[PDB]
RNA sequence: AAACUUUCAACAACGGAUCUCUUGGUUCUCGCAUCGAUGAAGAACGCAGCGAAAUGCGAUACGUAAUGUGAAUUGCAGAAUUCCGUGAAUCAUCGAAUCUUUGAACGCACAUUGCGCCCCUUGGUAUUCCAGGGGGCAUGCCUGUUUGAGCGUCAUUU
RNA sequence: GCUUGUGACGGCCCGUGAAAAUCCACAGGAAGGAAUAGUUUUCAUGCCAGGUCGUACUGAUAACCGCAGCAGGUCUCCAAG
RNA sequence: CGUGGAGGUCAGUGACGAAGCCUAGACCGUAAGGUCGGGUCGAACGGCCUCUAGUGCAGAUCUUGGUGGUAGUAGCAAAUAUUCAAAUGAGAACUUUGAAGACUGAAGUGGGGAAAGGUUCCACGUCAACAGCAGUUGGACGUGGGUUAGUCGAUCCUAAGAGAUGGGGAAGCUCCGUUUCAAAGGCCUGAUGCAGGCCACCAUCGAAAGGGAAUCCGGUUAAGAUUCCGGAACCUGGAUAUGGAUUCUUCACGGUAACGUAACUGAAUGUGGAGACGUCGGCGCGAGCCCUGGGAGGAGUUAUCUUUUCUUCUUAAC
RNA sequence: GUCGAAUUUGGGUAUAGGGGCGAAAGACUAAUCGAACCAUCUAGUAGCUGGUUCCUGCCGAAGUUUCCCUCAGGAUAGCAG
RNA sequence: AUAUUGGCGAGAGACCGAUAGCGAACAAGUACAGUGAUGGAAAGAUGAAAAGAACUUUGAAAAGAGAGUGAAAAAGUACGUGAAAUUGUUGAAAGGGAAGGGCAUUUGAUCAGACA
RNA sequence: UUGACCUCAAAUCAGGUAGGAGUACCCGCUGAACUUAAGCAUAUCAAUAAGCGGAGGAAAAGAAACCAACCGGGAUUGC
């Protein structure tokens, strides 16, 4: 899940998902958050954990 | 219901500013500032769309 | 720390751009840490070095077709000179002293003495 | 009730929000809006109305690229940059 | 004084035509060639009724001459018109209830 | 006789008078000549380690470059921050940039973040369908260029 | 039985009760087609792609307008014994 | 006589206390006023001779502000209605839970939306102000959390209507005209201008109830779900291949027919059909609901009676 | 009172001030209607009403004459300083 | 040479002194009203310096009481001075359908002067 | 058949230019009424307010189809 510049669309998101984190997507649903910024879920590929592509990134 | 954008960022906007001051505010040297004067509230003060 | 400009204007261009993408790595980093923590200021120092990539990328492409036009009629606008809209029009000193043919001559034939008196 | 029980059918907007100075007075049905005039390539203005003119001539912006046009004027409208 | 209501009808606000439901306009065919040197059948298809007339119209189908396609002209039916009567119009037509001369 | 009510006083209330201030207002004079399609005035929406506003700036976002000064900034926190130095700083200065969505606003619209078209490039097996990326199409008019139209009209072919 | 859909009809009119974007068919006969193999995306199966804005909740004797948590005004669907 | 400001003077008063305020204390004048002491106070100010004016208030239903009496008064009485115990808390007629009495009675005090609001939603924290008693409760305060779609809408189409454009009026802001006394533009083929055939509708905006391409059930959250998770679909646009069918009578047979089907070349150019439509009456029929028998489970009553009272028994698009 | 129609009603769309709209009441046109609302001309004019801010000292009136679209006002002489 | 209630940059005044002076000396064309054009406020001053009251104590808290800072809490972010209406408590006085005034004395209270 | 001329067009042709702002001062258009006249219509307010067009650092005006009748004067602006 990732907060999202609004002048991207469901494609350069998916884009820039494979690219930075090297992983697979399989879907992304785009809502945009009450303050004006959107929010993305990003499901990744059965062949990817989440939970381990997530503390790479470093947050946990 | 379902709202034109412009009206829901406009909204957004909106609920950004709806907040008590800064409270590090007050600290700052000559501050003239206390409270948040220009604070809405929905039952209130209707925003004119 | 980081980033001065003098440093970036002796670098070559395709560097800059892979330089900058550390920048963009970095700062994309530190965005996953600052909410972790209370406090993250060295944040700015990136993001403002990340501008100062771009100041010296932009003004090298710049003075680069300054040149490759220079000395010529039409040269794209935003590289001409700003002044005002109604400086831009303007008759040109050339088209300004031009004087008629007959009139060059009485110029010529009198022009304004200098003289004085004496009391 | 030419009152209140009648006031409880005011759900209608008569103006949107004006594109060009956001004022709230773009008439629907009309297609054009009350303060500024918009889509009139003019501006709207009149004498009668000062303080209407005070509230938005130059200078109730942020005159972006006006306000340094007197720095400009005073340096001779100078290009190139300074050495050491 | 105010403006009476005859004077108000004439810039036409809530005074103009009902024209919704109306079937177009009732006319003959244009002036040509066909009708008025020799005459051109047409086949009445459909009477039908018109909202704001009194008067039925007949829907009468033509040949255009100049290209391969068949062209649709409103005529107010006379009495006695009826669906897929023959209709016949130019100086050289006949005489017979329906033809147009 | 208390209570109560009135009147004066002191302290206490209530309120913001007085007095003294004054980065403001006002008027007088002196000097100066600079907005915009090279996108102006204005608008919306954003930008900060921690801001709701004012001020400032634009996805390089309280700012980038450049020049000067020469050590601060400060509400706390913070700096491989780096002090006999191409060097602190919200400093001055400004000659180089950026400059979102707009706006005379210009591809078409616009109660929509709605719908086209053309060129370069990339990726999906692709001149053609999809996507990403850069770059482009308003109107009136002048000069000129190229292509055209009319038994308006002049020559010249056999 | 109730509600709601729908059919086949009947009454009614000096009232006879929208338009467009779409989708299909038909007439049609341009043109293109086999024999050492040719035609067939309206039969089956199989591959890639579907953006963008909105979506919480109230909808009223307290979330709307009536100066307010005003006995007022404000469009509609569901409906048991 | 008094006030704001100015020229001159008294080398005037003052942080050892200027100015102002308070004072049924003292003095001068007829008086306007002036002087003093005591209190409070903090930073400037006064006499005299002149100058100047935004120079003296009890009122103008005067302007702005401030405050009384009325007065702890009028009042806080529509919408049938409250009660018992415990929990919590400093505090409970009012918050929570448990028990009881009731109401709205499906034309709702239930279950959803449209306009409008715009964070009210939900959690935690919380009670200064607000909720014309109360408040530990809230739609309040504070910090957060929350709204996921090729299929639900918007986008597209047109309606009344609005409105660019060659134009025509108007000193002009602009009026008029949407087919408009116009050189208006495209589209499919190939043999990238070229050969061609055309077709030539001349903008656009105008419907979250009209038209319209396509999703269902189950489960899930504190708060979102026809969107998310699981399975099961359909459509639209692109790509292409394998099987099938069709042909030596090249573009399928069968059936008298109406019609059949797993298929079964099609350029324009034309034509036709769905888009596409009032309202009421009765009759038919479907779906949901209602009622109800047998039985398989759970619940209630049982001094007496009841093979009894209540309830589970379901089936989505495709 | 009316309640299956000259019915009720949503939303869209048209008409704007001497104008609209009116099954006609001078009704309705945003609590505004025998001429909306906003601002400016505008401190509109007033023979009319209301007020008009310290003290003392001396003097001290008129309600009559003549003319006036004069009769609640002016000019005019008279009184007064 | 002339014009200049605009723009940029300057010097001034027998001007105004927060109900004045521009409407705005303050986050002022703000907040807020209105469908809209439009309309359109209120609001400056602790102190040299926060030294913004540690600590104890009663209170559930707000606070109160001590203490403390300070030249000053008769400056405690309700902050300079702190007038009047009006109000609490203390003190005094008077009051048989208002209160208030003039002349005059008694009484109570309270005071100046003078003399020596 | 080909080459001009004329007029009229079309390009996302090659380069340009106009649009809005402000408006105190300035050049024009347009155009009131309140008001004064003790009434009021000519007149006045006023060749003003409102409306519209267009400039600059100033605008405009200007080297006479002027003024004068004098012994003549001599672009314009302003006092
Ligand atoms: C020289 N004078 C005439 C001039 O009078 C004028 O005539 C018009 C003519 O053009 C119009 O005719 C044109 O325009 C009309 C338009 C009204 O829609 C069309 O309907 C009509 O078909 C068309 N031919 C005609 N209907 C009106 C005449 N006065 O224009 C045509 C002209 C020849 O120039
Ligand atoms: C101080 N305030 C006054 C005080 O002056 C005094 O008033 C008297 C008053 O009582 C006298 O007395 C008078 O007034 C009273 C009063 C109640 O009306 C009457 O009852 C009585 O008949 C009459 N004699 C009167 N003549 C003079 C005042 N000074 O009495 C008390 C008070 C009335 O409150
Ligand atoms: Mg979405
Ligand atoms: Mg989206
Ligand atoms: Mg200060
Ligand atoms: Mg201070
Ligand atoms: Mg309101
Ligand atoms: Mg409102
Ligand atoms: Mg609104
Ligand atoms: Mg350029
Ligand atoms: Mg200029
Ligand atoms: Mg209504
Ligand atoms: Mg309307
Ligand atoms: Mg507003
Ligand atoms: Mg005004
Ligand atoms: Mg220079
Ligand atoms: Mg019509
Ligand atoms: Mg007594
Ligand atoms: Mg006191
Ligand atoms: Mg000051
Ligand atoms: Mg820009
Ligand atoms: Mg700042
Ligand atoms: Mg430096
Ligand atoms: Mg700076
Ligand atoms: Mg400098
Ligand atoms: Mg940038
Ligand atoms: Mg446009
Ligand atoms: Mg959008
Ligand atoms: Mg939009
Ligand atoms: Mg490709
Ligand atoms: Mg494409
Ligand atoms: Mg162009
Ligand atoms: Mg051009
Ligand atoms: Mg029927
Ligand atoms: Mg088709
Ligand atoms: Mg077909
Ligand atoms: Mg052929
Ligand atoms: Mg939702
Ligand atoms: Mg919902
Ligand atoms: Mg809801
Ligand atoms: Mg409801
Ligand atoms: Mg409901
Ligand atoms: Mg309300
Ligand atoms: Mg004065
Ligand atoms: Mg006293
Ligand atoms: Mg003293
Ligand atoms: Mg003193
Ligand atoms: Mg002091
Ligand atoms: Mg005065
Ligand atoms: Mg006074
Ligand atoms: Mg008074
Ligand atoms: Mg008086
Ligand atoms: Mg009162
Ligand atoms: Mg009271
Ligand atoms: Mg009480
Ligand atoms: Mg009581
Ligand atoms: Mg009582
Ligand atoms: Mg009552
Ligand atoms: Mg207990
Ligand atoms: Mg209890
Ligand atoms: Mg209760
Ligand atoms: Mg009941
Ligand atoms: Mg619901
Ligand atoms: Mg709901
Ligand atoms: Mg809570
Ligand atoms: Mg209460
Ligand atoms: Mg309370
Ligand atoms: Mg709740
Ligand atoms: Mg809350
Ligand atoms: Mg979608
Ligand atoms: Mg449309
Ligand atoms: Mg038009
Ligand atoms: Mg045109
Ligand atoms: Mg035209
Ligand atoms: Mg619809
Ligand atoms: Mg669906
Ligand atoms: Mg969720
Ligand atoms: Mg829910
Ligand atoms: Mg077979
Ligand atoms: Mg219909
Ligand atoms: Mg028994
Ligand atoms: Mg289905
Ligand atoms: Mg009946
Ligand atoms: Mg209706
Ligand atoms: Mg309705
Ligand atoms: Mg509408
Ligand atoms: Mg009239
Ligand atoms: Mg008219
Ligand atoms: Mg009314
Ligand atoms: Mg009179
Ligand atoms: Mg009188
Ligand atoms: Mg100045
Ligand atoms: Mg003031
Ligand atoms: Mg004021
Ligand atoms: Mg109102
Ligand atoms: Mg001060
Ligand atoms: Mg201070
Ligand atoms: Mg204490
Ligand atoms: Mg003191
Ligand atoms: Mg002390
Ligand atoms: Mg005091
Ligand atoms: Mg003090
Ligand atoms: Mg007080
Ligand atoms: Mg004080
Ligand atoms: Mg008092
Ligand atoms: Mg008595
Ligand atoms: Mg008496
Ligand atoms: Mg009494
Ligand atoms: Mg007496
Ligand atoms: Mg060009
Ligand atoms: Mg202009
Ligand atoms: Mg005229
Ligand atoms: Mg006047
Ligand atoms: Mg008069
Ligand atoms: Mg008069
Ligand atoms: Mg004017
Ligand atoms: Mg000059
Ligand atoms: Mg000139
Ligand atoms: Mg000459
Ligand atoms: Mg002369
Ligand atoms: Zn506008």
């Amino acid at each position: 899940v990732f907060q999202v510049s609004m002048k991207a669309n469901k494609y350069q998101i998916k884009k820039a998902v494979k690219e930075l984190y090297e992983v697979d997507v399989l879907k992304v649903n785009t809502l945009v958050r009450p303050n004006g910024t959107k929010k993305a879920y990003v499901r990744l590929t059965a062949d990817y954990d989440a939970l381990d592509i997530a503390n790479r990134i470093g947050y946990i | 219901a379902q709202k034109s954008f412009r009206i829901k960022q406009k909204m957004a906007k909106a609920k950004k500013q709806n907040r008590p001051l800064p409270q590090w505010i007050r600290l700052r040297t000559n501050n003239t500032i206390r409270y948040n004067a220009k604070r809405r509230n929905w039952r209130r003060t209707k925003m004119n769309i | 720390a980081g980033v001065k400009a003098y440093e970036l204007r002796t670098k070559s261009k395709e560097q800059l751009a892979s330089q900058l993408v550390d920048l963009k790595k970095e700062l994309a980093e530190l965005k996953v840490q600052k909410l972790s923590r209370p406090s993250l200021p060295k944040i700015k120092t990136v993001r403002k070095s990340i501008a100062c990539v771009l100041t010296v990328i932009n003004e090298q492409q710049r003075e680069a077709v300054r040149q490759l036009y220079k000395g010529k009629k039409y040269q794209p606008k935003d590289l001409r000179a700003k002044k005002t809209r109604a400086l831009r029009r303007a008759l040109t000193k050339f088209e300004a002293s031009q004087v008629t043919e007959k009139q060059r001559k009485k110029q010529i034939a009198f022009p304004q003495r200098k003289y004085a008196i004496k009391a | 009730g030419k009152g209140t029980p009648s006031f409880g059918k005011r759900h209608n907007k008569s103006h949107t929000l004006c594109n060009r100075c956001g004022r709230r007075s773009f008439h629907v049905q009309k297609k054009t809006c009350s303060s500024c005039g918009y889509p009139a390539a003019k501006t709207r203005s009149y004498n009668w109305g000062a303080k209407a003119k005070r509230r938005h001539t130059t200078g109730t912006g942020r005159m972006r690229y006006l306000k340094h046009v007197s720095r400009r004027f005073k340096n001779g409208f100078q290009t190139g940059s300074a050495s050491k | 004084g105010r403006v009476i209501r005859n004077q108000r009808k004439g810039a036409g606000s809530i005074f103009t035509s009902h024209t919704r439901l109306r079937q177009g306009a009732a006319k003959l065919r244009t002036l040509d060639y066909a009708e008025r040197h020799g005459y051109i059948r047409g086949i009445v298809k459909q009477i039908v009724h018109d909202s704001g007339r009194g008067a039925p119209l007949a829907k009468v189908v033509f040949r255009d001459p100049y290209k391969y396609r068949l062209r649709e002209e409103i005529f107010i039916a006379n009495e006695g018109v009826h669906t897929g009567q023959f209709i016949y119009a130019g100086k050289k037509a006949s005489l017979n209830v329906g033809n147009v001369l």
